[PDB]
């Protein structure tokens, strides 16, 4: 008997396929969520930093209150 | 079939990788009258210009 080494039949296919799925996102969207999360972000800024202003003019009335 | 994977995956990770690109772009000009008074041959010979393949 002989036993070499062929193929049975002939194999299955080995891609060649440059493989690219080109995700994504549409960047201009990506722009308006940044410019849109930033945005806000400066919301918030404005409120807090303006809640901690009046807090500091009370701690400007209690050394006002406090000094003779 | 592995390495057709890894290939694929290997362009992905370089190739197009924009920093790489910015690193090796505007070097290694080579016109084909040099390259074949140079005795080039080859994958320089492929790369610029001339098909020649034995």
């Amino acid at each position: 008997v002989k036993q070499d080494m062929p193929p049975v039949g002939g194999y299955g296919p080995i891609d060649y396929k440059r493989n690219l799925p080109r995700r994504g996102l549409s960047g201009y969207s990506m722009f308006a969520v940044g410019i849109g999360a930033l945005l806000f972000g400066y919301w918030s800024m404005m409120r807090w930093n303006r809640e901690r202003r009046r807090l500091q003019i009370e701690d400007f009335e209690a050394r006002i209150a406090l000094m003779p | 079939k592995n390495f057709s994977l890894r290939i694929d995956e290997l362009e992905e990770m370089l190739t197009n990788n924009r920093i790489w690109r910015n690193r090796t772009v505007d070097i290694g000009v080579v016109t084909a009258e040099d390259a074949l008074n140079y005795g080039f041959s080859g994958v320089m010979l492929r790369g610029s210009g001339i098909q020649w393949d034995l």
